[PDB]
């Protein structure tokens, strides 16, 4: 199962009973050129990805600037509020309304 | 350790607690300058890389002796990982030495049987063991070869079991010098062929 | 202000306007404190409400120093919209060391000190991140519920 | 060169925080990510150290310096082949259709070369990978290409 994943020449090897066989060691040879072949190959590809996970942050950063705001403030008040005359008597009075 | 039970009393015998595995696994290594090499008066002894000659090679023992010997009178040495190897042939540095320190080490440690390949190694103790205890036989009695350690009764019943599985015929070869004991073995095998099926 | 919140306003400017003209003066604060149970309130604090405003408590006055107080004022159920989007996969409340990262981590106003006041009153759950929902119900009507 | 592109600059002064018109060295790799270039981890790693460039001690930058870094790494755009990038998902999974198990491409991009976090893998499969556990890697890189 693990050798599931990695950028490997998944031929160089082979599985029995007891254990794996493995290459070098020309095949060992020809794996590392590929290795670095994925770099390349993989070290661009995972730039983007990184770029554009980031690139989605940025979408929800912003969209949440306000969200927040709302949050912030909001909160403030009360802070402010709960110990004011007024509106702990608004608070006991609240629920006698309709 | 949890599945040793079966040998119990031979279970030294045949594997090692799992710390004296592990202490032994998970160790100090150097691969780099570790190294088993040639020598005159015992046939390979180990020793640690000092210089490089070029083509020359100047090594340290174990022991303490110094020695300057070919680049290719030099081996090296395998990983801790592979410490008493239940199959040598499983080992990543198929050598000489390595096979023959192999041996030797399970066998300072009284294990007798150590696989190396298809084969079953087996050294002669000298003394007695639990061994042919007449729990092993049960333990050993319906176990490929991976389910447990090295020993032969593991040859014998697999070939049991393939007997009866594939529907073919089996033998088993037994074969060293006069003092190897071989008859022990085959009589040993024998018995067990007549109890587990009789 | 949505209207059901200035209808809400407008139902309290009544119940404390007791001589219904349109203008809360000092005789309206003390008998609407009276017939809450405030038998000993003093003077200064109606004197203290009214110094807040610079005219006369109609409707508009009253609405405009709310305003001015509640600039920050947020309903529940949109409090509890932005506590189901802390909470996107829903019923959990959410963990007290997560509203505490996220306070100071995104905002100036989700800084610590502010953060040891928050847990202060709203108690533990609440303070902690864990409950919801309490707190957007004290957030709009103050006091123990 | 300008074609002089004076948002590049304009988008300096939404990365730097303290609004002095400098970006820390740790800011500079995705930042070029975010300016239309895909240079590797390590190849930011080594441009840095080429240049007797610390990025373990603090670091501020400057616009003059950026630039040109910047620069550098556009000749580099030229490795951003999609040919290889969806027969490279291809070769890593059987019969004749493009889907990787969840968990493949989970665990690979999580722990083979540039490590990628678990937090980053798991906001790059959401929405291209549904509840059969099978990732379309046609249209998955194709969304990726898209940002």
């Amino acid at each position: 199962k693990l050798l599931g994943g990695g950028d490997v020449d998944h031929t160089q090897y082979a599985f029995g009973h007891t254990k794996v066989f493995f290459k070098a060691g020309l095949l060992g040879l020809l794996e590392e050129m590929r290795d670095d072949k994925l770099a390349e190959i993989i070290t661009a590809t995972q730039a983007r990805c990184r770029g554009f996970l980031m690139r989605v942050e940025y979408r929800a950063m912003v969209e949440r600037r306000e969200s927040i705001f709302c949050i912030q403030y909001n909160v403030r008040s009360f802070m402010n509020v709960k110990h004011w005359p007024w509106m702990k008597l608004f608070f006991k009075i609240k629920p006698l309304l309709k | 350790d949890a599945e040793m039970a079966a040998f119990g009393e031979a279970a030294p015998y045949l594997r090692k607690s799992e710390k004296e595995r592990i202490e032994a696994q998970n160790k100090p290594f150097d691969a780099k300058s570790s190294v088993f090499v040639v020598h005159p008066k015992q046939s390979f002894v180990k020793g640690t890389i000092q210089s490089k000659e070029g083509g020359k090679v100047t090594v340290k023992t174990e022991g303490g002796e110094t020695l300057t010997v070919k680049e290719d009178q030099v081996f090296s040495m395998n990983p801790p990982k592979y410490d008493k190897i239940e199959d040598m042939a499983m080992m990543t540095h198929l050598h000489e030495p390595a096979v023959l320190y192999n041996l030797k080490e399970r066998y300072a440690a009284w294990m007798i049987y150590t696989y190396s390949g298809l084969f079953c190694v087996t050294v002669n103790p000298y003394k007695w063991l639990p061994v042919y205890n007449p729990k092993v036989v049960l333990a050993y009695r319906g176990k490929k070869r991976q389910e447990a350690p090295p020993h032969i009764f593991s040859i014998s019943d697999n070939a049991y079991q393939f007997m009866l599985t594939d529907r073919e015929n089996q033998s088993i070869l037994i074969t060293g010098e006069s003092g190897a004991g071989k008859t022990v073995n085959t009589k040993r095998v024998i018995q067990y062929f007549a109890t587990i099926a009789a | 202000f949505d209207e059901t919140e200035i209808e809400d306003f407008k139902e309290a400017f009544t119940v404390i306007d007791q001589n219904a003209d349109g203008i809360i003066d000092k005789d309206d604060l003390r008998e609407t404190f009276a017939a809450m149970g405030r038998l000993n309130v003093k003077n200064e604090e109606l004197d203290a409400m009214i110094k807040e405003a610079s005219g006369p408590i109609n409707f508009t006055v009253f609405l405009t120093m709310f305003g001015e107080k509640l600039k920050g004022a947020d309903p529940e159920d949109v409090i509890m919209g932005a506590f189901k989007v802390l909470d996107p996969d829903g019923k959990g409340s959410i963990k007290k060391s997560f509203l505490e990262e996220l306070l100071t981590t995104g905002g100036g106003r989700f800084t610590p000190e502010e953060i040891k006041n928050m847990w202060a009153a709203f108690p533990p759950d609440v303070a902690g991140n864990v409950d919801y929902k309490n707190i957007c119900y004290v957030i709009t009507h103050g006091e123990d519920a | 060169s300008k074609a002089a592109a004076d948002d590049f600059k304009e988008a300096f002064l939404l990365f730097d925080r303290t609004g002095d018109a400098k970006i820390t060295a740790s800011q500079v790799g995705d930042i070029a990510r975010a300016l239309g270039q895909n240079p590797t981890n390590a190849e930011i790693n080594k441009i840095l150290g080429n240049p007797s460039k610390e990025e373990m001690n603090a670091a501020a930058i400057t616009f003059e310096e950026f630039l040109p870094m910047l620069q550098a790494a556009a000749n580099n755009k030229d490795q951003g082949t999609f040919e290889d990038f969806v027969e490279g998902l291809r070769v890593f999974d059987k019969e004749g259709n493009g889907t990787v198990m969840g968990a493949e491409l989970r665990h690979v991009l999580a722990t083979l070369g540039e490590k990628m976090t678990e937090e980053e893998v798991e906001e790059l499969m959401k929405g291209q990978e549904d509840s059969n556990g099978c990732i379309n890697y046609e249209a998955f890189v194709k969304h990726i290409m898209s940002v």
